[PDB]
């Protein structure tokens, strides 16, 4: 007797899938160039699966489950023994400013969540609730101003100070979109597309 | 007259009259210049969304030998704000003769597609006008000064409800 | 404060309901507040020169949103008023009026661009009607007889008339048939204590009652 | 006959209510038979040549008189529909219609004077939508998901589709958002026996229900 | 006539009629290229295995006078698609009278030894087959066009059901 | 239907935001410079964030949850592979005495609590409970002596003994007033008074 439930929402589309590749780097004491903070605009529209999955329907309502998974390296051949970076991810929700320079207000400010990792433990995690104005999100909008929803922003840098070693990090962005419902299905677009 | 206490009175004098509002005011607060400092733009400037209804109370400053009319407007958003007196009568307007009353109370409705309008945002510019027109010249007994002032209030409803805070207070 | 859907005047001299007889509903359509709201008029200043100013209905009503619009579009159209008239002066102007609700007024001294003037209204003369014979050929002094009421600078300052609807057809054609006509004249010329304010508005407040509009004209 | 106020269109291939939801009042102003009318669009000739015709609603009814007035003069308004095509032909006409209620219809190939044309409609291509792909980059065979409807010219000549508000927002303002879209397709393209009419008219009859607009602009 | 709205479509002409199928159609969705687009297509490939009995409805898009039959033919897997009207007339078969039906509807019942078939497995090429025949030549009044149109319509029933999600959607 | 529940006096207040950054550094073993334990005065007057929201109320009474946050760097190119650094990190009660050397007694006296910290674990954390003389801080006092609430200090320093390495340290400090009551309400100060 089969069941029919593998093809509900939540199991087609609540599958945690890379999104982004944020690219850090602890500067030299050198100082060549300030702390390369990385700040990416959260959206689906980048990755080919999980926007093509969610071009099946008008409107959805989805809650996120970001993970953040970091590596880092060396670029030179001399250890220098950093101690283990610090990275700072700052969720600056929707309409809040986007940080412009490593030593910006934005990352003390109070309203922004930011979480701490120490290179090594388990990977962070947070879970952006249905944040957004409207009852629903839309991936098709048929008016004009006078779609784009905005979830938010994603800003991480390196609390540690300068160290002349160059520790360059990626960390890779995993969204899970979790609690999700979807109304108003619609024809699926070509692979070629995206 | 701004960094002084001469901000916050406007005059209402004697002279020309032109069939222009004395004074009109956005109903888009946290947003407006001359609404965002009022413990509503002091409030709404650590958040992010805002909804529910507000309320003007403006006061008479003056004789209680003048008398007269005013005409106080509402341009509901997505409307523009009335430039005569015909026009404002036509809309949603109170009639304010302040001979028998010093203060008229206006509580904007809260009317809006979504459950939370953003406070800042500067695409939506037609959240409503509230404009004060001249109804009749005053008129006042003897050598009564001519200048007069009204002072204006603005205070938040009882359904009020703002989310989402932002704390943008830097310092450098 | 009325009631009267979007617009609402501040009245604190009593209602004279015209010949005693309250505007009634036709025994159609029934607007309700599309148009029963509180137009009030421009204001007109009395001065110490000033001789009359005569308004005709529901002619002056021909540009007033949702009653113009309805009476120009449509064939048949029967409506009372509650013309109410405010003259907001101090305790030193001293001076009288007289509202008087003209029916059929004729003011033979004529071109419909003559006696019908609209929103702006008129002024009686000493287009110049004559005040003395109320622009009717016959005295003012029996101008009484027309359902009237008197505001005198001493003890009141504003007056209202509950026009019914008075017209030899159970209805008429709104755009071609002035039903009433409102006269004001001073009585009394207007005078005030030495640098006091020399011209004193005059607002009316027409709010149209029990109106009934029949027929249709598309647009 | 229908009983739907001034306008009434002879109707003798059932309802298809789109979603299985009928329009419903939310839980505002009731407008009844002030924009509840029937507004029969311009018919369109359909030809051996023609590839589809998209309309936009509420943009559609954006001159229909009281509804046109009353969704540019106001600020928040929703409304359902009950869209009615009509393909009058003869036993000797061939052919099949596929009428797709696609909502948020973006028809990507934007300037808002292209995508809101209005009363006119429009025209797919083979402002030139690809009707292969519906304007929408996605096949048309997987268009039957939207709610549709299909007009044979053998067993029907008409199909009524029931929209309802569907919207992300319970009320939103109907001069800048168009819910839906109706988008009509020759699935087999026409054909007719020798010196028969070589065009067979279609008429769209647009029926808004259950409408609500709050707010107002004066005027 | 790909890329365009004239694939969906069959041409029914009234010449040669050399008693083979109008159209044969695999019954393996999400492995046949011209039933991989169909919104089953669409959604079994996403999945792996599927695991139900599908729903051919052909429409009929002539006139009203036109008459005449067809053959509706279903050869089960591990079968041959038949190649003339007779072998079809033997197996499975709906005779679709034309004249006084205009749609055509086929249930394929769901027949497998497991629980769940593959989606696309190249091994399994017998999955059985739907085929339409002339019964009878179409028969036209006057100048009736003798070129007409059939179309398919492919859906799931209601005890389709899929299992272990695959997403290949890559895009280099 | 809406809340109201997001502008009560824990929601607005109830945000973490760092208030200090401790300087320290182990003593290279040549001992060019003792140990630079690091002071700091509880205070919320160094802030603009916090202090301008507390001052929109004259009283408040708010209890700290004071979390910290430890980066460190090697300041030579030479590793020198110091083991993971222990900070004790002492919370001076208000009154007590504040020390003034990195050997003072005030580190192993009884009173003071002091929490020892492995540079590499999850972040440190207290919560100094409401300490104060009178009913609730006060913010504005408009007596004279015969505000300025005292909360407490926090000493920092590294346990470790002296290793040539120089690894200098950088304690972030974020406060979180917890269980905040808030009264006689006032104008907001402009946001260039500080």
């Amino acid at each position: 007797h089969r069941s029919r439930s593998e093809s509900s929402i939540e199991s087609f589309f609540a599958r945690g899938a890379c999104v982004t590749i944020m690219t850090v780097d602890n500067p030299a004491s050198t100082t060549n160039k300030d702390k390369l903070f990385a700040v990416w605009k959260i959206t689906y529209k980048d990755t080919v699966q999980l926007r093509r999955k969610l071009e099946f329907f008008t409107y959805s309502r989805f809650d996120m489950e970001l993970t953040f998974v970091v590596t880092a390296n060396f670029t030179e051949t001399n250890n220098g023994h950093a101690l283990n970076q610090v990275y700072q991810i700052m969720y600056v929700p929707p309409g809040a400013p986007v940080p412009e320079k490593w030593d910006d207000y934005t990352w003390q400010t109070s309203s922004n969540p930011s979480i701490f990792y120490t290179y090594g433990t388990a990977p962070a995690r947070i879970s952006v609730p249905y944040v957004g104005i409207s009852n629903a999100y839309s991936h098709f909008y048929d008016g004009f101003s006078k779609s784009l929803n905005d979830f938010g922003i994603l800003a991480v840098r390196v609390v540690n100070d300068p160290n002349p070693t160059k520790v360059t990090s990626k960390i890779r962005v995993y969204l899970k979109p979790k609690h999700i419902r979807v109304w108003c299905p619609r024809p699926p677009r070509a692979v070629a597309y995206y | 007259k701004k960094n002084t206490m001469e901000m916050y009175r406007v005059r209402l004098s004697d002279k020309p009259h032109t069939d222009d509002p004395i004074l009109c005011l956005s109903l888009s607060p946290a947003s407006d210049p001359r609404l965002s400092h009022t413990m509503l733009g002091e409030i709404l400037n650590y958040y992010t969304h805002w909804a529910g209804s507000l309320k003007f109370t403006f006061m008479f400053c003056g004789s209680m030998m003048a008398t007269g009319k005013l005409l106080v407007s509402y341009a509901p958003p997505g409307a523009d704000p009335p430039k005569k007196r015909k026009e404002a009568m036509l809309g949603t307007h109170v009639i304010w003769d302040i001979g028998l009353q010093s203060s008229c109370t206006m509580v904007v409705p809260w009317i809006s597609n979504t459950t939370y309008r953003l406070t800042i945002d500067d695409s939506f510019t037609e959240g409503g006008y509230i404009s004060v027109f001249y109804q009749t010249r005053i008129v006042v007994p003897l050598s009564t000064p001519r200048e007069m002032d009204i002072l204006g209030f603005v205070s938040a409803c009882n359904d009020f409800s703002v989310r989402l805070l932002r704390d943008t207070t830097h310092i450098e | 404060q009325l009631t009267l859907g979007n617009s609402t005047i501040t009245a604190q001299a009593n209602s004279v309901v015209a010949y005693g007889r309250w505007p009634e509903y036709l025994r159609p359509t029934e607007p309700e507040v599309a148009a029963c709201r509180f137009y009030t008029l421009d204001t007109v200043s009395w001065t110490k020169e000033s001789r009359g100013w005569w308004w005709k209905l529901p002619d002056a009503l021909r540009d007033m949103g949702l009653f113009g619009q309805n009476m120009y579009y449509h064939y048949l159209g029967r409506s009372g008023y509650t013309v109410h008239v405010q003259c907001n002066a101090s305790k030193f102007h001293q001076g009288a009026l007289g509202v008087f609700a003209v029916p059929e007024m004729c003011l033979a001294g004529t071109s419909y661009q003559n006696a019908n003037p609209g929103e702006k209204g008129g002024t009686f003369t000493g287009f110049c009607p004559v005040d003395y014979l109320l622009g009717n050929g016959t005295l003012l002094g029996n101008a009484f007889v027309f359902p009237h009421q008197i505001i005198n600078l001493r003890t009141n300052n504003c007056a209202t008339l509950v026009l019914p609807y008075v017209n030899s057809l159970s209805i008429d054609s709104m755009v071609k048939h002035n039903n009433w006509g409102i006269a004001i004249l001073p009585l009394a010329p207007l005078n005030f204590a030495s640098e006091s304010s020399p011209e004193i508005p005059i607002t009316l407040t027409i709010a149209p009652m029990c109106c009934e509009f029949n027929g249709l004209r598309n647009i």
